[PDB]
Formats: structure tokens, C-alpha cells, sequence
RNA sequence: CGUCAAAGCACUUUGCAAAAGCUAACGUAUCUGUUUCUUGCCUUUUACCAGAAACAGCCGUUUGUAAGGUGUGCUAAUUUGACUGUAUAGUUUUUGUAAUCUUUU
């Protein structure tokens, strides 16, 4: 009964991530969990007030993200469905 | 020297060096493959686990893994320096034949009696690919590039596959009968291959005719795989027969070395990657080291 | 959860408590609670300029509090 | 869990932290809790300015603090594998 | 068990009334910068999936030479917000 | 006293810690016995050292330095032979027993040299399936013990410092049979951590008796039963242990599985259809765990080597405290400049009989291999020197019963095992590095709680190997305190 | 295959009670005290004789009257406790478990009174005799004087249990049994592995019994000792089985059948093959 | 779940705070709180540095996860060997038909 | 109970290996023999009396491993391991006190 098991489907695609801190996250994701701690793959992370640096496996402590970009390939329709 | 050790309990068929030529590999019917050195000339490892008698080794271009392709249909994968288990590549519905390896160790290509030819990866458990043929598949064959498999069936018919394409490119003509085993050089330049009608081929890689026809070294009703192999030179080449002889040729279409030894059918002769010596094999559970000074 | 706090040896004793907002407060422990939530009476101010102004008992949220110390051994 | 036990391990030895105030300090540890609060003597702190003072007894909350800075020695501490129905780690004879 | 009460009584009532008329809506974010789209998707923690989003923000030169207010607007096809960053939802009706 | 279960107390440590360890099968383990006859006889006999680490609630890990103790009256001597280094004494006492002797004799002796008490009231389990007393008046045979310890103790002092009571933290309610030893802190936490927020501290105060509690207004009171008011004791702790001890005897196995799956505790079904003691153990050390409790009861009321420091130096040291070797006992100083000090008590035979380890309490400083010592003796004084000897440290070991630690450098506030230094030693003799500032003092011959007494004559069986006999009589009066020989005028 | 077997409780029960007539009732062990396997062994070592058990072969200045103290002459019971010191040139000898702790567990005779009723053979637990420590606030004065309104919402553990079950009686009984009941759990011996009645002759004779039978009992104990003396400690060894060789040539097979049938078979085999060599 | 995170145990990792510091090491013990406990710790304030030694930081206070570096650090068969022979065989032909 | 991984599963027949590693019932049972010595009763040696030490056999037990057999499933069932295994938007961590501006170097 929530909204956090879709993006449990949503494993794969790339995603550019804004966090409370105001950063800026262009990365495959590999899991999503219940808390929405997200863990990524081949990551390109911009900090707010410096150039951007490339990362292997990033991770993120869900609290802080404040919302997905999702591709526009992706089916709403199919995903909402249990 | 000529160094004939004994050890195993029943038909050995395959024994194989390292690509860096440090040691043997043997397995047949035993269910057991045994490691041994070169240089003193000892045991090591039982690798233990195979429900199925072994029909193919092959070491990992790292010099640490190895490769099985038991009868019961698994393709078994070893730590040789450990000597542990770490995976089952559970696919084929029937008893397995011929095994073969790349550069990039990552890739195997498997050969049944499902008429089923397969490609794996050493990272999913599963095939890549699926071709299926039609009657029982017995010799396979990669190239260096790590693009052409030659596959060799019982129509006398070695068939030739892309991993891009997936289509019939080419097909080599005028061996009558059976292949019992494949085999490109060291160039990627040609094939060897051993018929139940004793002609001991080698073919083009590339225009696709033939080269030279060797014959002396006679198949019979045993219906053993017998072996062939490139030396690490690509002079000479190295057939064994049912007649208990090793049948070196001069790669000009000449006999030179025939040396008996064994007791009974010889099945995988092989050749060391640098210093000139022979890995003959036969049911028999016996193993030469022929030398040439 | 709710591990009752060690402030048995703090009460009827005096404090020097400091809160959010860089503001704090000196006082006689009275109770407190599971949150932290405490009770003090007597309570003085300590305002920026140094001008203590008394109040009364007092109940102070535990979410707020930084700290709390004591003035004598 | 056992970001809480080492804590605990290293009351009695000399501890800095940091607090959401900015400021850190450094003294022996007394008690601990499992939200993290603390009891600490002979504290010396240091603010943003550099500004050193002395406390003679302090409470915190968990909430407040950033970070701990613990001694060296507790780094070959054994760290246990807990289990789905015990609160502290502790070693474990029984069954799992 | 109660939850299941609250969502056609209550508050959050309205945007499932809206979501479902097929409705556009205006949302008030903590980050200063208004969200303007129609929604596919919410939650009980206000975790709302949005569709063809335009934002509304502004800003300033900073001393440029050593400035005034600038709106800038950007489309996005797919996003899912976390309910921590919304302030205020406004449920406005085409009709 | 006798088989009251020390040496068994240890071994509940010793499984937690050691997982290989495993119990032989006919006969108990008796970790800390070690010598062959110590097994034959099956009773303890020669006092062994341990060092092993064990936590805490919460978690904290200290390093404990125990002795198991023979409890047999005769070797008394063996048990004040480490009295005069340890800083505490831990009190094992049967509950169906009682108070023997043994237990008098030592907690009477044991208060003169202030030595703070922690009583573990042992096979608790015993009286719940032997006897078989009905809850309510087991509580009262518990707390007789309890009271019978203090009338021992009030003979020797008045004082209510001392006092052994559950309320306080010095009791230990413990079945070291089937491993668990709770005090009533950690039970309280067994429920605390399993339901929400009270204080542990507030609710084992009113754990122990005379005190009520009513079901119907949740609340404690004085006031004397009216219709079922139990005793809170009895409420929260004896019916739901009494529970366990037939729950998984009496075969209810449907009723565990339901019960066990509340903690959280999930067994595998072979273990159900197991055997009754050794389910048991497998239970009670599932749901109890670790000796948590008695860690807790030890490191809270017996000090720390620093703090006893004070008070032991006092009534041991003969010399001066204003003095230099004075006062780098009073602060621990663990430097390369302090003075070490020493003070061996007991030598122990090693593996073959040939050698003798020494036993001390490292007082001050450091002490490494290859060190000149001047060992001092009994009669020695600052007028004659004809007591002291040199010598060399050949290996320093830290004791572990069966395996010992090997290390380079000891440290002040340790016991340690010394290697090299025998020969001028009987009985106590305190070590003290040769390089000093001068007059160096002795540490307080022992106060053995049993004069010798008893006489025995010993001759060879053949004359002509009389110096081997006399080379081994110098060797008990080695390994056993009270032992003396004395050569008579005929020859005997 | 019939090894390894597992019990339910009221199956040991009944089976014990069955059985009851046979096995021991002792549980202590205490009881033997200079009547165990070892005692026996230095008995037979100091070539001296303990009253209800075995005797065998032998085995194998100072003194001066004067110098000793006379004093209560020192029976053979002493030596086979300390032998090493009331005994000298003592080689060849055990030494012997001193003392264990006695079990306090009397089974209920009469089974209407429940599992956990204080008996009337424990004395009644009163203490006017001590003296203790005193203090003006109280223990338990004081610990409810500090707040007596204060509250515990939660209730113990086992609240809905009870302290009794239907077989929580029979089972107290068990784990106090003799040795083959109290396992509820076994192993599985042959028919000859089970003695049934060893227990009586270790025991020691009950008196009033004639020569015949005294005799008789030490006979049985002393080859129970001399066993218990010399038992080695098996070797190693993988298992040959003479009987599953045979079975694996082709010239036995195998069957089954009624006992009494093989019984003649063998009887007469063994007449013809007497015969045909004759 | 918090199984991907058993798999970062053990390598020097990047720690990005909400305050900006990063700080740096391997991991030796982790939370569900995300409580990390990390090794020979230094933060990077921005040039710049400091050595801490034990640090342990709370859920609160971190940000973001980055590995740095990877995770720091039969006996003999039944077979024989024998010398040479080579046997020569009157007859010719395959083994199974004479 | 829950997850993940491995594996057909339970029952059974043979083969082949092992079975003090830190004082301990491989078997809570228990029998015969050989050699070397000591004593018995004895003169024919065997056959024996009843102690010792040193070797042996025999009747059994456990474990691992290999190949099999019966019954059941290979569109399943069962076993075996492993595990940092619980759900909380209202004060001590994961549904934010954030947002924003300006000056100094
Ligand atoms: N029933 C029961 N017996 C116990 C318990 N603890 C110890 N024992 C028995 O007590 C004996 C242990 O004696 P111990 O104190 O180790 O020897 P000591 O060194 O002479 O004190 C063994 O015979 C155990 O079976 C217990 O908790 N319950």
C-alpha cells in the first residue's frame, strides 16, 4: 500500500537525481529499497558551487532525495499495478 | 625421457596442458580429473564432483580455472589452486561432447547429443545462445578472434557460425564421414579435423577449400573421439588412432614420427606450448611424454 | 525505544541548561520524561545581554534541549 | 546493533564529538545511552571562534550530535553477529 | 484499517476527486520553486508522482558587476516527488 | 563450599566465548581443573587463574582475571594464597545446601581484609525440579540464604557498607547447569527491552520482597495480600521462570512454539524432539543469553585495580607510603622511569614437573624479558640483604587455564605468568627491579585461614635415593602453601 | 534399519512403569562409595579384601612400636579411600570419585497433590535465630516511600500457562530415573547388550541370605571389575563383515523365513556334514 | 533488506555530510539508522585535512556513499609417475576387430 | 516463522576409507587365543586353577564418501545451510527549522 514499491520496479533506467543539499546525479540505478535508500552505477554527481566529478557505485541516504526525473520511455500504467 | 604415468581407474580420454605449459590436466570415465606438473612429474588436486563421466578439460587462459563437460549434461567449473567447486552450468538435455574457450576465459561453447549447440558466459549459469541443428552434434571449435565457432556433426559437415550474424556462412565439403574433433591453429588460419573415414583434414579459415588431405589413422568400431592438435610452431600435427599409434605429420603432407606405446585405442594427442613434447592419451589409463631432443 | 533517561542523580539540584536559539536557563530539577521533556522550578534567564530575570516553574520541551550541566560538584 | 555497542565500549576512555552547534568537545565518558545521549567530566570545549571553556558535568542529546571521535584501540573490538530477536549484541552460545 | 477511511472523507480526498477528473494542480515546494502539472498518482506521505511538469522561480544577477528578478520554466515528462519537499497543494479545476 | 558449582560458573563463561569447546559427555567439563588427579578425585584442588573477555549489558567489554578456587575445607590455603592480589571476592553458595562451612570460613576472613563480596545463589534449577517447592516458598528458602550470608558477615563487622542484598546488585540468582545467570536488573531489561519505556533502576528496587503487587490497580504496596497479591517477586520472575522448567520438560511442545515465537526465539523441529536437560540448555540459553547479569554484578561493586590500589597497598605493604616505591603504587604508574614491583604468591607446576611459573600481581611500571631483579624473600629487612637474589625473567605469559598468551611486556594492574624466577622463591616473595632508589620493601606474608596441624613421616623406600625425595620436598613446599618440612635429628 | 528411536513422554512412562519391577532405585550415587570399579581395582592392588565384594591373586627400623601413637587401629576401609597416604609403596592404584552432591528429589507415592507441593519431610524454615544488620528508612519502606504511585503496564511473561501440565508430574519422575528411561531418546542395542538384572549384583547383597547366594554375588561382581580393569579402547579399523561377503558371491542367496524352520535346517546341516566325514 | 550494504563492508570509502565535509576510510560496522562506523578517518574541509582516527557518524548527518578502493587483504591424488618403454605390437589394425 | 542459496527427497544394498589430536564409556555390552613371567592341582603332554605384562583374533558401534535398489516427485516435494529478519508521517536518526539575504579575506 505504497508509493515506494513502483520504484522498486524501477531498477535499470537513468535518473538525474536533486537532493535537499541541491546537488545534481546522473546515474543508473541498480536497487531501490523500502526506506529509499538508492544504490547507483556509473554515476556523473555535481555538488552545488563546483564542477563535476564522475563516481563508480554511489549511494544515497534516501532522507535526503527530493525527487526522480524519470526517463520518458517508462509505462506509469504498467509499474502502478502490483 | 618418455614419463608413462599411471593413476587412473578406467578409459582416460582427455588430458590437456596450461596455456603457459606447467601442467597436465587428465579425466575419463573416472569422474575424476587429475592435475599433475611437468618439471616432478607429480599428483595434485582430485577434483571431485562430476555425476557424469568427463568428455573435455580445458584451463582458463588464466591458468586457474577449469572447464568440464560431463555426460550428465553439467559443465562443472574448478579453482585449481584451491581445487573447489563453483558452478553448475545446468542447459543441455543430454550428454555433452566437445568443450572450447576464448581470450577474454569468459566464454565456453558446449556440444550435445540434443543436436544443440550453446554458447556460455562464466557469470550468468545460463546460454547466451541456441543454435539447434539436427542430428547430434560432436566437435566445436572457437577462433581467437572470438568470433567464428566451427561446429563438426555426423553428416561429415563442419558448419561455420558468426556470433553477430547467426546464419549458415559456409559450409566445408568432401569429408565423407563423422568429425571427432576441430582444431585452429595458433594463426586462426585453418582447422584440423579427424573423420570416421580416416582422412585427417585441415581446411581454410577465410576463399575455404581445402589444403591437405593427411590418411593413416584408422577409426573403427571402438567409435572413441579421437583428437587432433596444432604444435605450438604450426608445423607439425598430431592425430592419435585406434591402432595404438600417435601418427605425427610433417604438415607437408609427410609422416615422420609414428611411435606406438599404448596398449589400446589412443584418443587426445597434444602438443606443449614451447618445449617440443607430446600429451598422448588412450583407454588404457596410461599417458606418454614423447620428446624430441 | 524510550530508554528512560539517567537523570535520577540530577534531581532537586541545580542546572545549566542550554537550549535552541543559543538561549539557556538555570533551574531545580524537578521530573523529566522519556522525550526529555524537564521540569524546573526557580527558573532564571540568562538573556544575551547577561540580564537574568526570574520566572518560576517552568517546562522546557526535550526535542529544544542541547544540553545540561551542573553548576556545583 | 553495533554503532551503539562501541560506544558503550568506550566509556571510561577520553572522547571528542561534534553537535549540530558547531562546537566540539572532548572529555571522559561516564554513560551513554542507546539514543545516543552522553555523561561526560572535565569536558574542554571549543566553539566555531576557538573559544575553550570547562564544564564540570554535561548531558547531551543524540539528536544533537554529528559525529564521535573514539580511541584507537577499539578498532579490534569484536564486532558480534546480533540476531532477529535480541536487543545487544553481545557473543551467542545458543542456537542463532 | 482506518487508513482506508480517510482517504475519501479527509483532506487527501480531493486530490484522488482531482487525480481521477483528469486534473491539473498548483504545489507550493519547501525549495522556493512551484510546481505546476497534472498529477498521475499520490500517497499518504504526499508522495506524488507528476506528469509534464513546469516550474516557476526566481532569481537574481548577484552583483554581476560587482541584478533583478529572472522566471524560468523547464518541461519534464516524468517525476517523482517526495512528500518532504511540498508545502502546500493547490487543487485547481479546468471548470 | 564443596561443589557448589565454581568451577562450573566459569565454564558458562568459557562456552560463550570459546565456540570449539564441547561438554564430555559422562561427566559435567570442568574447565580450570586441568591436573589429572584434579579429575580422578573429580574436586577442584590447586587454584588455576583465567583470563577471558566478557561483556556487558549494553555491550562493554572488560578482561576479567578469575580464580576458581578449590572448595574442599582442606586447601584453604589455596584460596588465600590470591586473596592477598585479587581485588574482590565473588561467593558461590548451593540453594539447597545453604551456608555451610567453607562459606563462613571464607566470608568472615574475607571482610577482615576488606574485600567486597558478590553472592551467586547457584543451582537455582535444582530446587525447582528436585525439590520441587511451590514458587512462593522457594522465594523464602532463596532469600534465608541471602540472610544466613549477612549473620557471617555481621560477626565480623556491623558495618552496612558491605551487606549483600538483591535490592543492592550484589546477588546473582544462577544455574550454571543449564546456563543463565540473571540479577534483578537484567531480567527487568528482559521485559523493558521487549516492552517500551520505564527505568531499569526504578523497577528493581521493588523487585525484591515484602512488597506486593496488585494486577487490578498496577501499583506496589506494603500492604499485606488481600486476595491475590503475590509478592513481586514471585510474579515477575519465579512463575515465569518455574514456567520454563515444565514448559519444555512436560512435552507441551505445541504451546513453546507459540510462546518461544513472542521472543522472537525460533528453533528448528529436531530440537523439540530432543532430550529434556539438554533442550533445556539449549532454551534457557536461547532466551536468557549471555551471563550478562553477573558481568554487570562484578564490574559495578568490585573496583578497579586502580582504585583498590589505595586501600591494598595500605595493608600489604610494610614500608612507607610517603616514599617513592609508595607512592608509584598509589597512582599505577605505567612507565619505563617507575619502580616495578611485583608480589608472587603461588608457583605453578607446568606441563611436566620439572619447573615452576610464578604468579604476581604487576604492581608498577613494566616488566619485559631478559629484566635483573632483586627478589626479595620473607625475613628480609632493610639491615641484611642476605634474603634478595637476582635474576633473570625469562618468558612472561598471560594465563589461560589450558592455552596461554605469550607476551613481550607486562603492564601494572595485571596478573601474569613469570618465567626463570624459582629458585629463591617459597612462598610469598615480591619481586622489585634491581636499579632503585634505596630500601625496598616486602609485601605482608599471607594469613593463612588453617594452621598445618597435621603430621607425617617420609622416608625412602630405598636409602640410597634420598636426594631425589629431598629435591621433591622442596618442591611441594613450592606448589603448596601451608606444606612445611622439617628435618628431624635421627634422619626422618 | 532399527537404530535410533524416539519416545514420546507418556510412552517412557508407561515403559517405566512397566518395567518398574526390574530396574534399580538409587539415583544418588553416593551409595557406592567403597563399592565402585575403582575402589575394587586398588582393593585388588594392595591385595587386601573389601567385606561384600571380590578377591583375587595378590598382585604383588622405620616402623618401631615405640615411636608410634596407638590410636584407633586403622581398618582396610582407610587404605582403599587414601591410599596414598594411609598406605605406603602404593603402585598399580585408582584413585576414587570423593563424594557427590546428593540428589534431594523423593517422587510422589501419592499422585493426587500436584507437582509443586511443599512435602512434609523439609523442615519447616524458620529463622529466630539470626541477627541481622539494621537500618532506620526500611528496604522496601523506602523503595515505595519514594514514589508509590508510580506504575508497571505490560504484566510477566507466562500469564496464561499455568505451573502444572497433564504429564508435567511423570516427567519430574524421569529426569531422576535410572539410566535407560531418563534418555527419552536412544540409540538402539542387541538383545545380549541389555543385562536386565546386572544392577542387583553391584548393589550388594540384602542380608539374610544363605552362603549359596553371598558367594554367588561376589562371583558375578568380581568379573564385572576384572572386565572394567583390562576394557582397551577399540582400534581403528574399517569393517570386514564375514556375512555380507558371502552375500556377495553367487553362491548364497537370500530369503526369509520362520525361525524353528531355520533352526532344523542348521540341525540337520550339521548331522550330514558330520556324517559325510565319518 | 540492506543486503547491497553487507557488500560495501570492509573498503575505504567517500562519505559526503550534510555540513559539506567528506570524510574518509574503510567501514568496519553499519546500522539501520545508517550509523557507519569507519577507520583512520580524514576529513576533507573545502586544500586542506585532518586525522581523527574512530569515527562514528549518524544517520542524520551523511549524505551520500562512495567506494574509493576494493576490499583490502587436494593435497596430493592417487597418480604415479614410471620412465620410458615403448613397446612395439607384431600386429596392425584397429583394437576391436582382429 | 520469515528471507536467500544449494540439492531431487525419504527409505534402503554393497564397495572404499577413516574413528584419544586437550584424560576418555568408538561398546553404560563383553569372550577366546598366542608369547613371556609368576603362583595353584599335578606327573602323561594336552585339557585346566588365577594374577601380571606384551601382543592378537572374534561378536558389534559411528562417520564420510562412491555407486546402486524401492516409493514418490523431476508442470513439484523434501532436506540442508546461510543471514546486519519486522512496518513507526506527531519530541533522540528515513516524510526536513527549511528557505533566503548580506558583509569580511
Ligand atoms: N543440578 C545442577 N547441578 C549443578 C549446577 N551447577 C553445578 N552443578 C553440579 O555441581 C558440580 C560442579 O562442582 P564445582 O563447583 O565445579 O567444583 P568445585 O571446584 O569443587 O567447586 C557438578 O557435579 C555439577 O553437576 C546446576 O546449576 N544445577
Amino acid at each position: 500500500m505504497k508509493l515506494v514499491r513502483f520504484l522498486m520496479k524501477l531498477t535499470n533506467e537513468t535518473v538525474s537525481i536533486e537532493l535537499k543539499n541541491g546537488t545534481i546525479v546522473h546515474g543508473t540505478i541498480t536497487s531501490v529499497d523500502m526506506q529509499m535508500n538508492t544504490h547507483l552505477k556509473a554515476v556523473k554527481m555535481t555538488v552545488k558551487g563546483r564542477e563535476p566529478v564522475p563516481v563508480e557505485t554511489l549511494s544515497i541516504r534516501g532522507n535526503n532525495i527530493r525527487y526522480y526525473i524519470l526517463p520518458d520511455s517508462l509505462p506509469l500504467d504498467t509499474l502502478l499495478i502490483d | 625421457p618418455n614419463l608413462q604415468m599411471f593413476g587412473h581407474t578406467a578409459e582416460v580420454l582427455v588430458a590437456r596442458f596450461d596455456p603457459s605449459g606447467s601442467y597436465f590436466a587428465s579425466g575419463g570415465m573416472d569422474r575424476q580429473i587429475l592435475l599433475w606438473n611437468v618439471f616432478d612429474v607429480k599428483n595434485y588436486g582430485v577434483l571431485n564432483g562430476c555425476k557424469g563421466a568427463i568428455t573435455d578439460l580445458q584451463w582458463s587462459r588464466d591458468s586457474r580455472v577449469v572447464y568440464c563437460s560431463s555426460s550428465d549434461t553439467h559443465l562443472m567449473s574448478w579453482d585449481a589452486v584451491s581445487g573447489q567447486k563453483i558452478r553448475k552450468h545446468k542447459g543441455h538435455a543430454g550428454v555433452v561432447n566437445a568443450l572450447d574457450v576464448l581470450k577474454v576465459s569468459e566464454l565456453l561453447t558446449s556440444v550435445s547429443d540434443d543436436c544443440t549447440m550453446k554458447v556460455w558466459d562464466s557469470r550468468s549459469k545460463d546460454c547466451i545462445k541456441t543454435i539447434e541443428e539436427k542430428y547430434p552434434l560432436t566437435a566445436v571449435a572457437i577462433a581467437q578472434q572470438g568470433t567464428q565457432v566451427f561446429i563438426g556433426g555426423i553428416d561429415g559437415a563442419i558448419k561455420i557460425w558468426d556470433l553477430r550474424n547467426n546464419h549458415c556462412s559456409h559450409v566445408l565439403k568432401g569429408h565423407k564421414d563423422i568429425i571427432t574433433s576441430l582444431a585452429i591453429s595458433k594463426d586462426g588460419s585453418s582447422l584440423l579435423s579427424n573423420s570416421m573415414d580416416n582422412t585427417v583434414r585441415i581446411f581454410d579459415v577465410k576463399a575455404q577449400r581445402q589444403l591437405q588431405i593427411f590418411e593413416g589413422a584408422i577409426h573403427g568400431q571402438e567409435h572413441n573421439l579421437l583428437g587432433v592438435a596444432w604444435s605450438r610452431n604450426s608445423r607439425f600435427v598430431g592425430a592419435g588412432s585406434s591402432d595404438k599409434n600417435v601418427y605425427v605429420w610433417s604438415a607437408t603432407g609427410d609422416l615422420r614420427y609414428v611411435l606406438p606405446g599404448h596398449e589400446g585405442s589412443v584418443n587426445h594427442v597434444d602438443f606443449h606450448p614451447h618445449q617440443d613434447i607430446i600429451l598422448s592419451c588412450s583407454s588404457d589409463r596410461t599417458i606418454f611424454l614423447g620428446e624430441l631432443n | 525505544k524510550a530508554g528512560a533517561p539517567d537523570l535520577k542523580k540530577y534531581l532537586d539540584r541545580q542546572v545549566f541548561v542550554q537550549l535552541n536559539g543559543s538561549r539557556k536557563v538555570y533551574g531545580v530539577l524537578r521530573g523529566y520524561d522519556i522525550f526529555l521533556n524537564i521540569v524546573l522550578e526557580d527558573s532564571i534567564e540568562e538573556k544575551v545581554d547577561g540580564e537574568k530575570v526570574k520566572i518560576g516553574s517552568v517546562a522546557i520541551r526535550g526535542n529544544s534541549v542541547i544540553m545540561i550541566e551542573t553548576l556545583d560538584k | 546493533s553495533l554503532c551503539i555497542k562501541l560506544l558503550h565500549e568506550t566509556q571510561g576512555h577520553i572522547v571528542t564529538m561534534e553537535l549540530e552547534n558547531g562546537s566540539t568537545y572532548r572529555g571522559k565518558l561516564i554513560e551513554a545511552e542507546d539514543n545516543m545521549n552522553c555523561q561526560m567530566r572535565d569536558i574542554s570545549v571549543t566553539a566555531r571562534d576557538g573559544r575553550v571553556s570547562h564544564l564540570d558535568q554535561v548531558y547531551i542529546r543524540g539528536s544533537h550530535i554529528r559525529f564521535l571521535i573514539v580511541p584507537d584501540m577499539l578498532r579490534n573490538a569484536p564486532m558480534f553477529k546480533v540476531g532477529p530477536g535480541r536487543s545487544v549484541p553481545l557473543p551467542t552460545r545458543g542456537r542463532r | 484499517r482506518l487508513e482506508e477511511y480517510e482517504f475519501s472523507a479527509g483532506p487527501l480526498s480531493v486530490l484522488q476527486q482531482a487525480v481521477k477528473n483528469h486534473d491539473q494542480v498548483l504545489i507550493n515546494c519547501r525549495n522556493n520553486k512551484k510546481l505546476l502539472a497534472r498529477v498521475k498518482a499520490f500517497d499518504r506521505h504526499s508522495n506524488m508522482v507528476l506528469e509534464n511538469v513546469k516550474e516557476m522561480w526566481t532569481e537574481k544577477k548577484r552583483t554581476a558587476s560587482g541584478g533583478k528578478a529572472i522566471n524560468k520554466d523547464r518541461f519534464i515528462s516524468k517525476m517523482f516527488l517526495r512528500g518532504d519537499g511540498v508545502v502546500l497543494v493547490v487543487r485547481i479545476p479546468s471548470a | 563450599h564443596l561443589h557448589h558449582g565454581k568451577s562450573a560458573l566459569l565454564d558458562l563463561l568459557v562456552y560463550y566465548t570459546h565456540p570449539d569447546t564441547k561438554p564430555p559427555k559422562r561427566r559435567s567439563l570442568r574447565y580450570t581443573d586441568t591436573h589429572y588427579l584434579e579429575r580422578e578425585r573429580v574436586m577442584s584442588i590447586k587454584s588455576t587463574p583465567l583470563t577471558l573477555a566478557v561483556s556487558d549489558m549494553k555491550g562493554k567489554t572488560f578482561a576479567f582475571q578469575c580464580i576458581d578456587t578449590p572448595g574442599h575445607v582442606d586447601f584453604v590455603d589455596e584460596v588465600a594464597a590470591p586473596m592477598a592480589i585479587s581485588d574482590g571476592v565473588v561467593l558461590v553458595v548451593d540453594v539447597i545446601e545453604g551456608v555451610m562451612i567453607n562459606t563462613t570460613r571464607i566470608i568472615k576472613h574475607a571482610i577482615l581484609h576488606d574485600m567486597p563480596i558478590v553472592l551467586v545463589l547457584n543451582k537455582v534449577d535444582r530446587l525447582i525440579l528436585e525439590l520441587r517447592l511451590p514458587p512462593n516458598d522457594a522465594y523464602h528458602k532463596l532469600r534465608h540464604v541471602i540472610d544466613e550470608v549477612n549473620d557471617n558477615i555481621c560477626q565480623i563487622s556491623k558495618d552496612l557498607k558491605y551487606r549483600v542484598s538483591p535490592e543492592l546488585g550484589n546477588v546473582c540468582f544462577a544455574s550454571c547447569d543449564l546456563g543463565y545467570c540473571f540479577t534483578l536488573s537484567s531480567f527487568a531489561k528482559l521485559y523493558i527491552d521487549r516492552h517500551g519505556g520505564i527505568d531499569v533502576d526504578l523497577f528493581s528496587k521493588r523487585l525484591w520482597g515484602d512488597i506486593y503487587f496488585d494486577s487490578k490497580t498496577r501499583k506496589f504496596a506494603k500492604q499485606s495480600l488481600d486476595g491475590s497479591g503475590v509478592r513481586s517477586f514471585v510474579h515477575f520472575i519465579l512463575e515465569p521462570l518455574y514456567k520454563l522448567h515444565t514448559l519444555t520438560i512436560s512435552d507441551e511442545a505445541e504451546k513453546l512454539k507459540k510462546h518461544l515465537s513472542s521472543f522472537q526465539i525460533y528453533l528448528k523441529p529436531k530440537d523439540y524432539l530432543l532430550d529434556p536437560k539438554p533442550l533445556l540448555q539449549l532454551i534457557c540459553a536461547s532466551f536468557f543469553g549471555f551471563p550478562v547479569g553477573f558481568v554487570n554484578a562484578v564490574t559495578r561493586h568490585i573496583p578497579s585495580p586502580r582504585e583498590n590500589a589505595a586501600r591494598k597497598a595500605s595493608q600489604s605493604y610494610i614500608g612507607p607510603i610517603n616514599s617513592s616505591i609508595g607512592k608509584a603504587i598509589l597512582e599505577m604508574s605505567r612507565e619505563e622511569s617507575a619502580p616495578l614491583v611485583m608480589h608472587v604468591t603461588k608457583l605453578y607446576n607446568t606441563v611436566d614437573a620439572n619447573n615452576f611459573y610464578a604468579f604476581a600481581r604487576v604492581y608498577s611500571g613494566q616488566v619485559k624479558k631478559g629484566q635483573k631483579v632483586k627478589v626479595l624473600g620473607e625475613n628480609y629487612s632493610l639491615e641484611d640483604e642476605e634474603d634478595m637474589v637476582v635474576a633473570h625473567i625469562a618468558e612472561i605469559c598471560v594465563p589461560c587455564a589450558r592455552y596461554r598468551l605469550h607476551v613481550d611486556g607486562a603492564v601494572a594492574g595485571m596478573l601474569v605468568l613469570l618465567g626463570g624466577v624459582d629458585n629463591s622463591i617459597s612462598k610469598t616473595a615480591t619481586i622489585v627491579s634491581d636499579n632503585l632508589k634505596d630500601d625496598p620493601y616486602i609485601f605482608r606474608p599471607i594469613a593463612h585461614m588453617s594452621e598445618s596441624v597435621f603430621k607425617v613421616a617420609v622416608e625412602p623406600h630405598n636409602p640410597s635415593e634420598l636426594p631425589k625425595l629431598l629435591d621433591g620436598l622442596r618442591k611441594t613446599n613450592k606448589s603448596y602453601p601451608l606444606s612445611i618440612t622439617k628435618v628431624e635429628e635421627s634422619g626422618e | 534399519t532399527y537404530r535410533r528411536w524416539k519416545l514420546n513422554l507418556p510412552q517412557m512412562a508407561n515403559l517405566h512403569r512397566l518395567g518398574y519391577q526390574l530396574l534399580s532405585d538409587l539415583r544418588d550415587d553416593n551409595y557406592f562409595y567403597l563399592f565402585n570399579d575403582n575402589s575394587f581395582f586398588t582393593a585388588k592392588a594392595l591385595n587386601v579384601a573389601i567385606p561384600g565384594g571380590p578377591k583375587f591373586e595378590p598382585l604383588y627400623e622405620f616402623n618401631d612400636i615405640y615411636k608410634l601413637i596407638i590410636r584407633h587401629p586403622i581398618k582396610t576401609e582407610y587404605r582403599i579411600a587414601f591410599p596414598y597416604l594411609y598406605n605406603s609403596r602404593a603402585r598399580s592404584v585408582a584413585l576414587s570419585e570423593y563424594h557427590q552432591p546428593s540428589n534431594v528429589f523423593v517422587p510422589p507415592e501419592d499422585p493426587d497433590l500436584p507437582a509443586f507441593f511443599w512435602d512434609p519431610i523439609i523442615n519447616p524454615i524458620t529463622s529466630r535465630q539470626l541477627t541481622l544488620h539494621e537500618l532506620d528508612t526500611s528496604p522496601e519502606d523506602s523503595a515505595i516511600e519514594e514514589d508509590p504511585n508510580f506504575e508497571i503496564p505490560f504484566d510477566p511473561f507466562f500469564h496464561s500457562e499455568d505451573i502444572e501440565f497433564e504429564h508435567t508430574a511423570s516427567a519430574l519422575i524421569l529426569l531422576w530415573a535410572p539410566h535407560p528411561f531418563n534418555k527419552r531418546s536412544g540409540a538402539t542395542k542387541r538383545a545380549q547388550d541389555v543385562p536386565l538384572i546386572k544392577h542387583w549384583y553391584l548393589e550388594h547383597c540384602p542380608p539374610n541370605q544363605p552362603v549359596k547366594v553371598r558367594v554367588s554375588y561376589q562371583k558375578l561382581l568380581k568379573s564385572h571389575v576384572m572386565n572394567k580393569l583390562h576394557m582397551a579402547h577399540p582400534k581403528s579399523h574399517t569393517n570386514r563383515s564375514l556375512l555380507r561377503q558371502l552375500k556377495n558371491t553367487k553362491f548364497f542367496q537370500s530369503t526369509s523365513i520362520d525361525w524353528v524352520e531355520a533352526g532344523l535346517q542348521v540341525c540337520r546341516q550339521g548331522y550330514n556334514m558330520l556324517q559325510l566325514l565319518i | 533488506g540492506t543486503t547491497k550494504m553487507v557488500s560495501l563492508l570492509n573498503h575505504s570509502l567517500n562519505v559526503t555530510t550534510k555540513d559539506g565535509r567528506t570524510f574518509v576510510g574503510q567501514l568496519l560496522a553499519f546500522d539501520g539508522f545508517m550509523n557507519l562506523v569507519l577507520s583512520d578517518c580524514q576529513e576533507y574541509r573545502h586544500e586542506e585535512k585532518r586525522m581523527l582516527g574512530l569515527v562514528i557518524l549518524r544517520g542524520e548527518f551523511i549524505v551520500s556513499l562512495s567506494v574509493q578502493g576494493p576490499p583490502p587483504m587436494l593435497l596430493s591424488g592417487p597418480g604415479v609417475a614410471r620412465p620410458a618403454g615403448r613397446g612395439i605390437p607384431l600386429g596392425q589394425a584397429p583394437v576391436g576387430l582382429a
